């Protein structure tokens, strides 16, 4: 299973964008998957994330203007992005998390290739 | 590795204080059960009360009673309901995992053991998941789980279990004068109400899929200091009972008799580094 | 083709505990008026865990004060929480419970519970969690995931959770047991509305005293730094 992410671009301010991701495996055992977001220079930052039973959270910074959404049955996740502006600009990261039931924690990884979102002010 | 009588008795009665009720409750049916080559349902334990008063403790006695390793024997299986089903949301991913899990280790292992901490934060859709594994059926999917035992830990009902022992404090009664009918009056209302009594009804026959509800006591001051001695030792300390009298010095409840501890006995063995280095 | 430095050098066998040690004391000079024992038990809690070699369990610290201390508060938890990788760039999980009273419990307790878990699994080693007593009430059940004291997701952490108090000040001598009730009767006033219990996405009195017996290890009240107050965090 990979994860490959695709929708990214330029966009103008106040401007919408779509990124999609397809997984090649079945993505029902994701526990979550989401979309993250590195800025050059800084650390990769949660954006969205969603759980199997569609319960969503938000980075306090896109309330309101993104929308993440998922598809078991597609083996896929995507990210609605509206009223954009140059803060925004970054390369976006779909995850997925697999999670055990028993034992010790832990979680086991996995991440897109990115894809470039850049706005012009 | 071969479950006695004796060795279960001396192992509660030497490490487990102020819990009365529990030892002989859990003496009788852990005991019964082992020594039953032909069990009938499969053991199903609900330990319930305060926080820090010994659930996961007697847990781990029964575990190292039964199997070399205790907790960490191959046949014992421990799910954390907060750790391990935190979002309610994915109840359907926990409860497709939680199904191959249980029926693949009896398959493996009549006498398996699982332990459900945190029940009380559990979804009641992953409770209803298996229900059918605690129930007086000969075969489920073809598995027998007659053999197995199940232990749920939680808080509910912890305080209208206080508010008993704090009735019998008052009126001058001694704690070992609590009898389980005391408990189980104070909990009519809420643990033992019909719904529940619903919810835990066998879809067979007309028992409960509970075999034993057994009650955690609030602990008193001298129960902190036998656990404090006990830590002490552990640590290769010398005891010494000025800092035992001192680090059992918590934040106690109700505001007039102050007689138990806010906390059971955790957040307790921290103090011993501002005495110990 | 080993290199060994003189013993006169005294080359630290603990690298991180003797840089936290060092950037502990100099706190004390930044955070004038303080109780001598939030010093004292927040270093040897703290040294104890640092140095332990397989812990078992995370290190929880709660830092409360009085609404005349609220900047204080909050750069006090941060910079202990700093503190904790003194010898890394390594900087805290920030998480901040303020304004988050009346959103959707699941959606906090799923955004708490991925900004520490990526936090805390790419390198991060303490987080700093602001205004506890503001979340909603059910998604704190979520710090029963990371500050039990056997089955931590991870154990050689720290977490330094604060809680505003309502009254305006805190009397300066308040004692250990005595901020610890203070804190303790404000998060059950916050997360309950009587003793009877609810369902099991929900908090109860039963429910909040386990998740109390995990976080309130040691509860330290801070007073406020006119400076801090008067010109904010700036260092
Ligand atoms: N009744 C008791 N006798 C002896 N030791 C005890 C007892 N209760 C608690 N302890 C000590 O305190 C520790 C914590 O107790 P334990 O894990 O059993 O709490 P619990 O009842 O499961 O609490 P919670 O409801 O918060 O999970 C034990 O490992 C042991 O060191
Ligand atoms: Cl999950
Ligand atoms: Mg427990």
């Amino acid at each position: 299973v990979q994860l490959v992410e695709t929708g990214g671009g330029l966009v103008q301010a106040g401007g919408s964008l779509r990124l999609s991701c397809a997984a090649s495996g079945n993505i029902f055992s994701f526990n979550v998957m989401g979309w993250y977001r590195q800025a050059p220079g800084k650390q990769r930052e949660l954006v969205a994330a969603i759980t199997s039973g569609d319960t969503t959270t938000y980075a306090d910074s896109v309330q309101g203007r993104f929308t993440i959404s998922r598809d078991n049955a597609k083996n896929a996740v995507y990210l609605q992005m509206n009223s954009l502006t140059p803060e925004d600009t970054a390369v976006y990261f779909c995850n997925a998390r697999r999670n055990p039931i028993n034992g010790p924690y832990y979680t086991t990884a996995y991440w897109g290739q990115g894809t470039q979102v850049t706005v012009s002010s | 590795r071969s479950l006695s009588r004796e060795a279960l008795q001396k192992d509660l009665d030497d490490n487990l204080f102020g819990q009365h009720l529990a030892k002989k409750i859990i003496l009788n049916a852990v005991f019964g059960f082992i020594n039953n080559p032909k069990p009938k349902k499969p053991l199903t334990l609900s330990l319930h009360g305060w926080t820090g008063t010994g659930k996961n403790f007697v847990s781990k006695i029964i575990a190292e009673n039964i199997y070399e390793g205790g907790l960490n024997s191959d046949y014992v299986h421990l799910f954390v309901a907060t750790l391990h089903f935190p979002h309610a949301s994915n109840i359907t991913l926990y409860k497709d995992q939680l199904q191959l899990w249980i029926r693949g280790n009896v398959s493996a292992c009549a006498r398996s053991i699982f332990i459900f901490d945190q029940m009380d934060k559990m979804h009641a859709g992953l409770i209803d998941a298996i229900k059918p594994f605690l129930d007086y059926y000969d075969l489920v999917d073809g598995v027998s789980y007659q053999k197995a035992m199940f232990i749920f830990l939680s808080n509910a009902g912890a305080e209208r279990i206080t508010d008993v022992a704090l009735d019998f404090w008052r009126s001058g009664k001694q704690r070992e004068d609590i009898k389980l009918k005391d408990i189980e009056h104070a909990l009519s209302v809420s643990v033992f109400n019909n719904k529940n009594s619903g919810f835990w009804h066998s879809s067979l026959i007309d028992r409960n899929l509970i075999d034993y509800f057994v009650p955690f006591l609030p602990l008193e001051y001298k129960h902190l200091k036998m656990c404090i001695r006990v830590e002490m030792q552990s640590r290769g300390y010398e005891i010494d009972e000025d800092i035992v009298s001192r680090v059992a010095e918590m934040t106690f409840f109700p505001k007039e008799e102050r007689v138990f501890s806010d906390k059971g006995c955790k957040t307790v063995f921290t103090k011993l580094d501002y005495y110990y280095d | 083709n080993s290199y060994y430095s003189s013993p006169a050098q005294q080359v630290p066998k603990n690298p991180a505990l003797e840089a936290f040690l060092a950037q502990f004391s100099q706190l004390e000079d930044k955070f004038p008026g303080q109780s001598s024992f939030l010093w004292q038990r927040g270093r040897k809690f703290l040294q104890k865990h640092l140095n332990a070699s397989n812990p078992t369990e995370p290190a929880t610290i709660i830092f409360t004060a009085a609404r005349e201390g609220r900047e204080t508060l909050k750069c006090l938890s941060h910079h202990v929480a700093d503190a904790y990788t003194s010898s890394q760039k390594v900087s805290p999980i920030q998480i901040d419970g303020a304004g988050r009273t009346w959103q959707d419990s699941d959606t906090v307790k799923l955004l708490v519970d991925l900004e520490l878990s990526y936090g805390f699994e790419n390198g991060q080693k303490a987080a700093v969690v602001h205004h506890f007593e503001s979340f909603p009430a059910g998604s704190t059940l979520i710090f029963y995931k990371y500050c039990d004291h056997e089955n931590a997701a991870f154990k050689d952490v720290a977490l330094v959770l604060t809680v505003l108090l309502e009254e305006e000040t805190l009397e300066a001598s308040v004692g250990p047991r005595e901020t610890e009730e203070k804190v303790r009767d404000l998060l059950w006033a916050k997360f309950t509305n009587s003793d009877t219990p609810t369902s099991f996405n929900h908090m109860d009195s039963d429910k909040l005293s386990g998740l109390w017996s995990r976080i309130s290890h040691l509860v330290l009240p801070v007073q406020p730094v006119s400076s801090i107050e008067e010109q904010g965090c700036l260092f």
